[PDB]
């Protein structure tokens, strides 16, 4: 139950917007604390959009 | 032995001839070689120089011109003793006196060390012939190494002030265990002066030309640090080593002189003297024959020559 004024007020829509999705990959490393000699060929890849 | 004695001079307090009795196997600093000799030169008394008593420092400075002495026979008559820098031929091994809280090893060298311990002071008091007598306390030459460093730099914060009260008191020795305070009293100025010199002018010359080359690889020594344990146990947390990492400089002439292996010569002539020319020399080692690992404090340990 969506009245006339609440989605006339959808004329708001020209402001702001998204264009699209895009995935995130930015990878990192064992930390300051577990970071050795065998662990510094280590990475670990985290995806998001 | 080149045997050398020196005599009961005047009286004897009764139970004080007791008292040079359980003295035997320690350490006499009688500034000469001499067939027979006064007990006048032998106390503290003749330790203290003119007008002033030397600090623990200045020990050291007075233990450097004069020469020890063991305690070989107690009669009471007289005291032989054994001229330890000649007179050490000894196949027999002239037994000492070991007087010091640490228990040795077996195999350790043993330079002499005044008492500077808080509890050991070593005193015996002679009151018919007023004297007063301070043994020096024999201890292994690491640790007595570990001592000196310690007593100099002391000195060194008796120089500059500055700093919090709060200082580090270079007052707690290590030993597997074993905490150990030693006396801070009073640090005589010329005692410290004087070691603080060579202190520094010795370590003048044994930087040189090549030697710099060196310099550059104190980063490459972090780079050993996060890969491996030697290293990382090798570089210490209380270092400037750590501190001073947050090149070539051409000048090359001839380049045959071997600059590299010219370094760790000269290097190694005033830097790698360092604990003998500020303490006094070892002479004494370790070495018992019944393969008694260890020699309990207040032992009496056979004594062989130079290490």
């Amino acid at each position: 139950v969506v009245d006339g004024p609440a989605m006339l007020t959808l004329q708001v829509l020209a402001h702001n917007m998204a264009e699209r999705t895009t995935a995130l990959l930015c990878s990192a490393a064992p930390d300051a604390g577990a970071n050795t000699a065998s662990t510094a060929n280590m990475r670990i890849f985290d995806g998001a959009l | 032995c080149f045997e050398a004695d020196i005599a009961i001079p005047s009286g004897i307090s009764r139970p004080d001839a007791a008292a040079l009795q359980r003295c035997e196997g320690r350490v006499v600093f009688l500034p000469t070689i001499r067939r027979q000799l006064a007990l006048a030169d032998v106390a503290h008394e003749s330790f203290v120089s003119g007008g002033v008593s030397p600090d623990t420092l200045g020990l050291l400075l007075a233990y450097r011109r004069r020469f020890p002495a063991v305690i070989t026979r107690v009669l009471p008559t007289r005291i032989v003793a054994c001229p330890v820098d000649l007179g050490l031929t000894h196949a027999g091994t002239v037994n000492l006196r070991n007087t010091s809280p640490v228990d040795l090893c077996n195999g350790d060298p043993v330079s002499l060390v005044p008492p500077v311990f808080e509890g050991q002071a070593t005193d015996v008091r002679l009151e018919s012939l007023d004297l007063t007598l301070r043994f020096p306390v024999p201890l292994p030459t690491p640790l007595a190494r570990e001592i000196v460093a310690r007593l100099v730099a002391r000195g060194i914060r008796d120089l500059n002030p500055r700093t919090p009260g709060e200082l580090p008191d270079l007052n707690v020795l290590y030993y597997n265990g074993a905490r150990l305070s030693l006396v801070a009293d009073v640090q005589q100025l010329a005692s410290v002066n004087t070691e603080l010199r060579s202190l520094v002018l010795n370590m003048v010359y044994s930087i040189t030309e090549g030697t710099t080359l060196i310099l550059t690889l104190i980063p490459r020594l972090l780079a050993l640090s996060a890969q491996d344990g030697y290293v990382n146990a090798l570089l210490q947390m209380q270092s400037v080593t750590r501190e001073a990492a947050q090149a070539p400089m051409l000048m090359q002439d001839g380049e045959r002189r071997l600059p590299l292996y010219e370094a760790l010569v000269a290097w190694l002539a005033h830097a790698g003297q360092l604990g003998d020319i500020l303490a006094l020399a070892p002479a004494v080692r370790v070495c018992t024959f019944d393969g008694a690992a260890v020699v309990q404090s207040g032992d009496m340990a056979p004594v062989i020559r130079y290490p």
